C-alpha cells in the first residue's frame, strides 16, 4: 500500500514515533499501519538499548505517604526539560503509585514491571530514562518534604505533629544526617575516624600529647555532626534537633533522603570546544 | 558593528553543536576566515550560547550571563518535534526570548518534501501555542553534516539561517538611543555654581540646558542641567558609558541622594513592589552556607544602593537553599526607579548572596 | 525590696568564693536571710556574680548576662595587691562599674597593723590611678574563713561589708521613676480622635494631657497625649512595663513610624555615630560561620527597628571572627534615639548575629 | 637590722612579692634586702611547685620573625587578667626574643633557660605559668598574624608580598587548614577516610553501588577542606586560596597556627555551687 504523507502522519499521530521512523516502518509493513505499530513496538527496545549508554543524571525524586507507609523514588532522564515533560511526569507518578499500592521496595521488580512502558517512553522522548531506586519508611507519624523535584525526604516520628515532622524533613533535606542519634555511630566508625584525625594532626608537626588531646576533643563532636539529633536545627541553629524534639516530647524513628543524581558523575560540557571539534569538517 | 546574542535550543541528539559548527565554518569561508561561540556576518557580530538545561539557562539569564535576543530551535526533520520540544519552546516563553527561528536539521535524510511539510506544520503549531508567530517564523530546511562536508548546496542553507538572524532579529537597541538615565552615586556642591550628582550615564545623552527628573526613594522631582562635567574636562553633554558629574539648577544637596536616578522626564517611574526571578549563590560560589526561610529580610541592590525588602516566597515554599532559582514578590521599604528587566543583587551585611531580575512591577 | 547586682573580682587564691559563702551565711544567720548567688539585708536584695575572666565578663555584660551596680574587690591582706589587681580594676573601669568596695581578706593572719596600712594605701592608689575614689573607697578588713567559722569578731566584718553595699552603692533608679519612654511598634490612624502608637512603656508614666516628643529617624516632633488605653479600654495612665496604645494630638498617621520613640520632652536625643562594645556570636550560638572584615555593614536593631550602619574597627584589627568581643565606631545611615548604655542587636538579612551596647555617643 | 613596715615596703616595691613573704624573708635575712631577695628565690621554687598542679589553659601566643626564620610560642597562665599583665607580657616577650635569637625549637631547652625567672614571676603573680610549646617556621618570605593574644600564625611564601602573606595568615587563623595543597594528604589517610565515609553511607541503607559512588565524590571535598589552597579565601569565598596565589604567581611553602589552650581541658566552674559547698555550718 502506497505510503502517503498522510499515512505516515496517521501512524505518527498514534505512535509518537519520529517522522522517518514511521515512514520506514510503513515501508516494511507495506502500508499496513497495524503491522507498522507492532514492528515499531519491537524496535522501541533497540532504540532504548542505544540510549542506555547515555548518562541519565537528571530526573525527579517523588515521595508518597499512605497511612503509616511511605515510598521515596528516583527516576532519571538526561535533561530537566524531560523531567518537566508530562509524559515523564506521568510515568514517574505511575511508578510511585504502584510502588505504594503494592508495597514494592525492590527496584528489580519495579523495573521489571515497567520495562515495556519505559522502553516505549524512551522511544518517543529519545533520552535514557531509568527507575534508579525506591525505598519505604514506616512509622506512627510519617511526613515528607520535597525540595522541588530535586530532593525528597521521608520522616517517621512519635509524639510529633505534622509541622514538627515537616521541619525535621526540611532539616534532613538541608543537613544530610546519616544517623538519628550520636549513640548510633558504631564504636568502629568512631575509632576509624579517630585514627584519621590523628594522622592529620601528627603530620601537622603537633606534639603527640597536644595532637591526641586535640583529636580527642574533635571526636566528641563527630557523632553529633553526622547525626540528626546532634545537628543544629536549620530553622534555628542555636539549638540541636535533639532539643527541638525534647521540647516537643517527640522522637524520630527513621528518615530517608534522596537527591537526584547522587553517585552519578555528571560531565561538565564545554560547548565552545565541542563546536571546535565539529568545525574540523569544511 | 551590531551585537546580537543568540542561542540554540533543542533535543540532545538533534545536532545543535554540529549546526553551530557549520555556522562558523561556513560564515568564515564565505565572508572572511557557560562557554559560548562567536561568528560574524558582513553586518553583525554574534555571541552564541547553548541552552542544554532549563534551570541552567534561567540561572545564567538571572546572573547577567545570557539575555538572548533570538533563539534557534534546532529540530531534526528526521524525527520532527519531540515531546520535550514543548519545554524547549516554553523556556523561550518564560525567559521571554523575543524571536525564535527554526532550523530543520538532517533534512538530507527525509526522502520526501511532503514529510518536511508535516514536520514544519507541527513546529509552527507548537510555537503558536506559546504565542510565537508560528506562521511567520523563519524555518530553514538545512543539514549541518553535509554543510560541514562542504556540500555547497547545504552551506547555502546555513547562510540562509545567518540571513534570518540578520533580518528576523532586529538590531538590539543602543544605549545612546535609550532615554537618558544616570544612576546617582555621590552628590556634592561647588557653591560657585551649583549642586553636582556623580555617576556613569546608563543610557542616552544629557545636554546642558536639558531638564531632568530625580526618581526613586523620595517623590519625583524635576530640575535643569546647568552644566555637564567629566573628569579633568568640561563638556556640553554626558553620553552613555561616560562617567560624568551632572550640575543641576536650584536643587539643594539634601534633596538628592545616592540610589536616586536622573532621567528624561517621564521615562522612568518609581516602584516598591515587584515580582522577580531570583538566583541564590551556592557556598562554592561565595554565597550563604545555610538556607533561609520565609522571614528573610535582605537588601536589594539596585544600581547604586541597597533598599531593604520583605519577601513573599511561592505558595508551598518555605526554604530556599544556596544554589536555588526562585521567584519572589518583593516589597521594598521605599521606592526605587525600576522597569521590568532591571537587574539587582541581594546582599547580607554588604556581601552579595544572590542576584535577581525584575519580572513584573506590581506597585 | 530594691534589687542590686554585685560581683566579685580578685585573685584566684584570694578567697572570692569564701567571702561570698561568708556573706550569704552571716546575713541569714543575722537577718534570717551568670551562675550567681543571692542574699538580702534588711534593706535590699542582691544578685551576686563572679568575674573570673575579663573577656567572659565583657561578653556577659554585652549579652545582658550580667552588669554590675557595684563590685567588691577582694584582696588578701597577706599579699596585698597583685600585679594583675590593676587588670581587675581596669576591667571595672572599662565596663563602667559605678562603685568598687574593697574587702581585705585574711586580715587575721597579718601581724602588724602598719602593714595593713600599706596594703590599704596600695589599693587606694591603684583605684585612684584608674579614676575610682581611692580616698573615699570603703576598705573592710576581714577574714572570710573566720566569719564562716562563726567567729563573731569576724562575722561583724561581713555585716560591715553588707552595710557598705547598702550605704555606698546607691539604690538603683527604678524604671517607673525614669523619664517616660515608649518604643513605637505599630501606628494607627482613627478619625474621631487621632493617631495611636503602640508599644510597651519602657520606663516612666505617660498620662492624658502630658506632652511627648517623637524622637528618632526623622526630625523630632512634639505632641500631647490625648489618651492612653490597653485592650481598647481607655486607661488613666501608662506605667513602665505595660503594653499600651498612646493617642496623639494633631499627629497624622504618616508622621510617625516604627522605630521612633515617645518620651518626656528633652530627655532623649537621636544620634548617628557612636562607640560600642560588641560581641559577635559563634557558629554554635546560631551566628556567623565565617569572619567579617572592614566593609561589613549590618543592621543595628535599636529597640524596635533595624538601622543599617558602617563600622570602623580598632587600629590593627582587620578581621572579626564569630565569638569575638570587639569595640567599634558605628555610623548609622540615619539617626535613632540613643544614649550611653543602650543595648542593641546586630543583624544580617533579619537574623541576629551579634549584640552590643552604646558605649559613647559621638554624633 | 630592725624589720619595719618601711623596710618591708622597700623589698615589696623592689620585688613585687607578697607583703608577708617580704616580711618573713627580711626578718630571717635580718634586714639584708639582697639576702632576703635570695631567700625568696629558694622559697619561691616551693610556691611555684604548689601552683604547678593548677590548670593553666589561658595565656598568649607570640610570634616573631627574623629574616628567614620565624618563631611561634605559647606561654600559659590561669586567667586572662594575667595574660594581659605587663609582667606576664614582659616574660613571654623575653622568652620569644631568646627563642628567635638562639633559634631554639626544643621547648625543654627554653624551659630550662627561663625556669628561675618563671619561678620568680609565678611567686609574684600567684598563678601557674608555663612555657608550653615553641616551633620555628623557615622560608624565603615570612609573615605572621596575631588574632589577639589568642591565635598566632606564621606563614612562609614565595613571590608573595607582605599584604598577601598577611592575608593568608589571616585565612589560616580563621579556616585552620592542616595541609598546604590537597595533594599533600597521604593516600593512606585518604583511603582510611574513604572507609569511614563508606561505612556511614552503607549503614544509611544506601545500595552499595550508590554508596560507593557517593563516597567517591565526597573524597574530593575532603582533601580540599583540609588544605590551605583548597579552601575558600576568607576575604573572598568565591575563590580558593590556590586561585588567589596563582593570580599572584605566589606560592605557600608552609604555615603554623597556634591557639591558646589547644588540647587543654577548659574545666568550667560553677560559682553558686562552689559557694554552697562552702556554706557548711555556722
Amino acid at each position: 500500500a502506497e505510503i502517503t504523507a498522510s499515512l505516515v502522519k496517521e501512524l505518527r499521530e498514534r505512535t509518537g514515533a519520529g517522522m522517518m521512523d514511521c515512514k520506514k516502518a510503513l515501508t516494511e509493513a507495506n502500508g499496513d499501519i497495524e503491522l507498522a505499530i507492532e514492528n515499531m513496538r519491537k524496535s522501541g527496545a533497540i532504540k532504548a538499548a542505544k540510549k542506555a549508554g547515555n548518562v541519565a543524571a537528571d530526573g525527579v525524586i517523588k515521595t508518597k505517604i499512605d497511612g503509616n507507609y511511605g515510598i521515596i523514588l528516583e527516576v532519571n532522564c538526561q535533561t530537566d526539560f524531560v523531567a518537566k515533560d508530562a509524559g515523564f511526569q506521568a510515568f514517574a507518578d505511575k511508578v510511585l503509585d504502584a510502588a505504594v499500592a503494592g508495597k514494592i521496595t525492590d527496584v528489580e521488580v519495579l523495573k521489571a514491571q515497567f520495562e515495556e512502558e519505559r522502553v516505549a517512553l524512551v522511544a518517543k522522548i529519545g533520552e535514557n530514562i531509568n527507575i534508579r531506586r525506591v525505598a519505604a519508611l514506616e512509622g506512627d507519624v510519617l511526613g515528607s518534604y520535597q525540595h522541588g523535584a530535586r530532593i525528597g525526604v521521608l520522616v517517621a516520628a512519635k509524639g510529633a505533629d505534622e509541622e514538627l515532622v515537616k521541619h525535621i524533613a526540611m532539616h534532613v533535606a538541608a543537613s544530610k544526617p546519616e544517623f538519628i542519634k550520636p549513640e548510633d555511630v558504631s564504636a568502629e566508625v568512631v575509632e576509624k575516624e579517630y585514627q584519621v584525625q590523628l594522622d592529620i594532626a601528627m603530620q601537622s608537626g603537633k606534639p603527640k600529647e597536644i595532637a591526641e588531646k586535640m583529636v580527642e576533643g574533635r571526636m566528641k563532636k563527630f557523632t553529633g555532626e553526622v547525626s540528626l539529633t546532634g545537628q543544629p536545627f536549620v530553622m534555628e541553629p542555636s539549638k540541636t534537633v535533639g532539643q527541638l524534639l525534647k521540647e516537643h516530647n517527640a522522637e524520630v524513628t527513621g528518615f530517608i533522603r534522596f537527591e537526584v543524581g547522587e553517585g552519578i558523575e555528571k560531565v561538565e560540557t564545554d560547548f565552545a570546544a565541542e563546536v571546535a571539534a565539529m568545525s574540523k569538517q569544511s | 558593528k551590531p551585537h546580537v546574542n543568540v542561542g540554540t535550543i533543542g533535543h540532545v541528539d538533534h545536532g545543535k553543536t554540529t549546526l553551530t559548527a557549520a555556522i562558523t565554518t561556513v560564515l568564515a569561508k564565505t565572508y572572511g576566515g557557560t562557554s559560548h561561540v562567536e561568528y560574524d556576518t558582513p553586518t553583525r557580530h554574534y555571541a552564541h550560547v547553548d541552552c542544554p538545561g532549563h534551570a541552567d539557562y534561567v540561572k545564567n539569564m538571572i546572573t547577567g550571563a545570557a539575555q538572548m535576543d533570538g533563539a534557534i530551535l534546532v529540530v531534526a526533520a528526521t524525527d520532527g518535534p519531540m515531546p520535550q520540544t514543548r519545554e524547549h519552546i516554553l523556556l523561550g516563553r518564560q525567559v521571554g526570548v523575543p524571536y525564535i527561528i527554526v532550523f530543520l536539521n538532517k533534512c538530507d535524510m527525509v526522502d520526501d518534501e511532503e514529510l518536511l511539510e508535516l514536520v514544519e506544520m507541527e513546529v509552527r503549531e507548537l510555537l503558536s501555542q506559546y504565542d510565537f508567530p508560528g506562521d511567520d517564523t523563519p524555518i530553514v530546511r538545512g543539514s549541518a553534516l553535509k554543510a560541514l562536508e562542504g556540500d555547497a548546496e547545504w552551506e547555502a542553507k546555513i547562510l540562509e539561517l545567518a540571513g534570518f538572524l540578520d533580518s528576523y532579529i532586529p538590531e538590539p537597541e543602543r544605549a545612546i538611543d535609550k532615554p537618558f538615565l544616570l544612576p546617582i552615586e555621590d552628590v556634592f556642591s561647588i557653591s560657585g555654581r551649583g549642586t553636582v550628582v556623580t555617576g556613569r550615564v546608563e543610557r542616552g545623552i544629557i545636554k546642558v540646558g536639558e531638564e531632568v527628573e530625580i526618581v526613586g526613594i523620595k517623590e519625583t522631582q524635576k530640575s535643569t542641567c546647568t552644566g555637564v562635567e567629566m573628569f579633568r574636562k568640561l563638556l556640553d553633554e554626558g553620553r552613555a558609558g561616560e562617567n560624568v558629574g551632572v550640575l543641576l539648577r536650584g536643587i539643594k544637596r539634601e534633596e538628592i541622594e545616592r540610589g536616586q536616578v536622573l532621567a528624561k522626564p517621564g521615562t522612568i517611574k518609581p516602584h516598591t513592589k515587584f515580582e522577580s526571578e531570583v538566583y541564590i549563590l551556592s557556598k562554592d560560589e561565595g554565597g550563604r552556607h545555610t538556607p533561609f526561610f520565609k522571614g528573610y529580610r535582605p537588601q536589594f541592590y539596585f544600581r547604586t544602593t541597597d533598599v531593604t525588602g520583605t519577601i513573599e516566597l511561592p505558595e508551598g515554599v518555605e526554604m530556599v537553599m544556596p544554589g536555588d532559582n526562585i521567584k519572589m514578590v518583593v516589597t521594598l521599604i521605599h521606592p526605587i526607579a525600576m522597569d521590568d528587566g532591571l537587574r539587582f543583587a541581594i546582599r547580607e551585611g554588604g556581601r552579595t548572596v544572590g542576584a535577581g531580575v525584575v519580572a513584573k512591577v506590581l506597585s
